[PDB]
């Protein structure tokens, strides 16, 4: 704590940095690691969205027959 | 030699009197691997075709004759065995080589006109080619999909737990039946409904988004006297994880209260489905109202929106109640769609009975051509094993609604198997042509979403797979590599390549440091294999050859015995 305190002082002069791993315990543990251990687990949901996705193939959807079956 | 100083310079020079290999193609050895890769799917993707070929011959000729009785299967094969892919392949027969196991739905019962029928025809033919394909070592599991039954060839041992294990809802099927899926979803929250048909509907939803593709947009339209969405407002290419969970939960709360403006969800459904701004995966277009039962007709909207009939409608009713189903039963089949209830919890079967074939109805047609292999995304194995990816192929009938979906069960171990890892030692990473790879910088884990240590008091249902990532996660980001992926992602790019200064993720403590990395699309079906390389340099040292004096090393080998 103090300690951390002093380490906070040395942050100001190393690497805060979360880092989540999705695996361990089945929970999201997220990890500060620095350049103090293994917490819980929260946050994601965002607002911005990113990473491209794609597919470009098959897709058949159009058609000439589709059957009044219905039901029942 | 690292932190071994001065005095393994030693060991170099006595590799100065020795040999070495150096090699490491980098660039070459992921054109090959890749293409190693190619040459597997490809020996495994013909054996599949073969099924296709067949299958739908036996099946044109099964006659389907009733009778039975007599002499079907029967009884029960038991030959003891054990052997590669683990596993003691033994005894294996609810109704290596030996007979067939065939697992059936706990539920459905081994005791019908359809089961047996299948029954018959389905291993006549299947169990003898299928040992063809045995004849070319070595299938990891072969497996055929029905309506209902599996067919495991080989007997392993199905199987005071329960198996409510089932194979429409289990993923790799729900590939093989009409791709992909533009989703969304109208619960009618209307004060209308109990918070028991709440609950039910609540439970459906939340398990039908597990049914959904893990790779279809959705979201979540609840509406009364006013339409209105759960916070996202996109949708959703889904990490599965994360955002089905997300969107889950929300349905968690899901309190009933305020009258049905009907129409006006509507008016957003077809909106909120409409869009065109980014992402959205343009293909089939659907929606699916779980309620009570309408009590009007909405073809003005429709008209309004749809004529292309692009849009599909699946209307769930639920519980008991005692509304009319009508304009509901007008409405799915007014605008192609297939309606159909879940009265109480028969919510798993009715779930997928036709939520896939209904769709499947465009691939029943002109698709024909369209039946090339569809791979799917990790998971891990009912039986233990171990993840394990598995390609699907679709079976047509012979002028019906599509008979059933065959697979290759293929071990990401021998996967790796083809992934040498002897040149270099730090990482091979293989993403797919989306989220995902199967690189070997994580362990064999359902992945989970946050956290909830469940109220032990309630409790006196077991994994579902799959495990779904993120390229972006599995290592750490540098917004020049998320370039990468979304290069890669695109699949556009073939040998293109550099480092990335950066720091690294290790045990629990980050280095830092330069990595040029080769990696190629597979000319084949998507993906793209990868290696990353500490710039170390591209060589890997080795030795040969002789006895004589390497066999006196060997008998030091011998004094290192004890
Ligand atoms: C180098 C660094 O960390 N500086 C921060 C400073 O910006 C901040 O105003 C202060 C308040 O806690 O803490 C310290
Ligand atoms: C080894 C190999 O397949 N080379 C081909 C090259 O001949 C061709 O010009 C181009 C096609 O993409 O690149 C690739
Ligand atoms: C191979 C096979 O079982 N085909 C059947 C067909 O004989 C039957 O007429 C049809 C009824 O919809 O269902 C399918
Ligand atoms: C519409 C129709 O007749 N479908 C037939 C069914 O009657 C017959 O029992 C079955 C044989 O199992 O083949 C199919
Ligand atoms: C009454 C009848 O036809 N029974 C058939 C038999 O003819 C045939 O040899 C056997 C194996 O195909 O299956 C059964
Ligand atoms: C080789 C083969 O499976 N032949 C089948 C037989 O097994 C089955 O009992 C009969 C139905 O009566 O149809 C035929
Ligand atoms: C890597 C791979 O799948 N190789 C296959 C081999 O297993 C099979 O025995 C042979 C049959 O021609 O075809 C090739
Ligand atoms: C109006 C309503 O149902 N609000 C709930 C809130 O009480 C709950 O805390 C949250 C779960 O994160 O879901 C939402
Ligand atoms: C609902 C909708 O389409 N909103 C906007 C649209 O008004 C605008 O013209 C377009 C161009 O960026 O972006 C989007
Ligand atoms: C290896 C790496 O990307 N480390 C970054 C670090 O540079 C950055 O200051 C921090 C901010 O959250 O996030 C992390
Ligand atoms: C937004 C942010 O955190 N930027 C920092 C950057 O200023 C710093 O130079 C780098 C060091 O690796 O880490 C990151
Ligand atoms: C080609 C390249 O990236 N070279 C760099 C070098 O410039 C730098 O001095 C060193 C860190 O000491 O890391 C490496
Ligand atoms: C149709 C097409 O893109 N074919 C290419 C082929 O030209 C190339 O040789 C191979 C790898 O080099 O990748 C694939
Ligand atoms: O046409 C339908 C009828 O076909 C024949 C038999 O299979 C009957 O059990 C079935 O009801």
């Amino acid at each position: 704590c103090i300690t951390e305190q002093t380490q906070y002082f040395f942050d100001n002069d190393d690497c805060g940095n979360c880092s989540r791993i999705f695996h361990v315990e089945k929970l999201m543990n997220t990890n500060l690691i620095f350049i103090p251990c293994d917490t819980r687990l929260l946050i994601q949901a965002e607002q911005t969205s990113d990473g491209p996705d794609p597919c470009d193939m098959v897709k058949q959807p159009r058609y000439r027959k589709g059957p009044d079956v219905c039901f029942d | 030699x690292x932190x071994x100083v001065h005095q393994l310079v030693d060991i170099y020079e006595k590799y100065q009197d020795l040999y070495t290999v150096e090699p490491n193609n980098a660039r070459q050895l992921v054109e090959i691997a890749a293409r190693d890769i190619e040459k597997l799917l490809s020996n495994r993707s013909k054996a599949l075709v073969r099924l296709a070929l067949e299958a739908e011959k036996v099946q044109a000729a099964h006659q389907w004759r009733e009778d039975f009785a007599s002499n079907e299967v029967v009884y029960y094969n038991a030959k003891d065995d054990l052997d590669p892919e683990k596993n003691d392949s033994e005894p294996g027969s609810q109704r290596s080589y030996q007979h067939a196991a065939v697992h059936i739905p706990t539920d459905i019962y081994e005791g019908s006109t359809i089961v047996l029928n299948e029954l018959n025809w389905t291993s006549a033919l299947d169990d003898v080619f299928k040992k063809n394909r045995e004849e070319d070592p070595s299938l990891l599991w072969q497996v055929f999909g029905s309506a209902t039954g599996l067919a495991r060839y080989y007997p392993a041992s199905p199987w005071n737990k329960i198996d409510l294990y089932d194979v429409r809802r289990r993923p790799w099927y729900i590939q093989g039946a009409a791709s992909p899926k533009d989703m969304l979803i109208l619960v009618d929250v209307s004060g209308s409904v109990s918070g028991l048909t709440l609950k039910l509907i609540r439970t459906s939803v939340s398990e039908m988004l597990e049914t959904l593709s893990d790779d279809d947009f959705v979201n979540v339209a609840s509406f009364n006297s006013n339409a209105q969405d759960v916070s996202c407002f996109q949708h959703l290419v889904q990490a599965n994880v994360r955002n089905k969970k997300v969107l889950k939960d929300a349905v968690n709360n899901i309190t009933a209260k305020g009258i049905t403006d009907y129409k006006k969800g509507f008016s957003f459904a077809f909106e909120q489905l409409l869009n065109y701004n980014v992402s959205r995966a343009n293909c089939n277009k659907i929606i699916m109202l779980f309620t009570d039962g309408g009590e009007e007709r909405a073809q003005e909207i429709f008209a309004k929106y749809n004529k292309d009939k692009k849009v599909r409608v699946f209307t769930f009713s639920v519980g008991q109640h005692n509304y009319d189903r009508g304009p509901i039963q007008w409405m799915a089949c007014e605008n192609k769609g297939y309606y159909y209830e879940i009265p109480s919890i028969g919510a798993i079967r009715i779930n997928t009975q036709e939520y896939l074939d209904v769709l499947g109805r465009p691939m029943v047609l002109a698709g024909d051509k369209a039946k090339q292999v569809q791979w799917t995304n990790v998971y891990l194995d009912a039986l233990e094993l171990g993840l394990v990816i598995t390609g699907t192929l679709p079976v047509f009938n012979i002028t019906g609604q599509f008979e059933n979906k065959t697979n290759l069960k293929n071990q990401l171990i021998l996967g790796v198997m083809g992934v040498d890892v002897s040149l270099e030692d730090i990482k091979r990473l293989t993403p797919r042509f989306t989220l995902c790879p199967n690189g070997y910088y994580f362990a064999i884990d359902p992945n989970g979403y946050v956290l909830l240590h469940p109220n032990l008091q309630p409790k006196p249902p077991k994994s579902q797979e799959p495990v779904t990532l993120d390229f972006l996660d599995a290592e750490l980001e540098n917004d020049i590599k998320v370039e990468i992926r979304n290069k890669m992602i695109d699949g556009e790019s073939g040998e293109k390549t550099f480092r990335t200064l950066v720091k690294s993720q290790d045990e629990r403590y980050i280095d830092k440091g330069n990595r040029t990395y080769t990696w190629t699309p597979v000319n084949g079906t998507d993906y793209s294999s990868l290696a990353l390389v500490l710039p170390t340099y591209s060589f890997y040292y080795i030795k040969a050859k002789i006895e004589e004096t390497i066999t006196q090393a060997r008998y030091s080998e011998t004094l290192k015995p004890d």
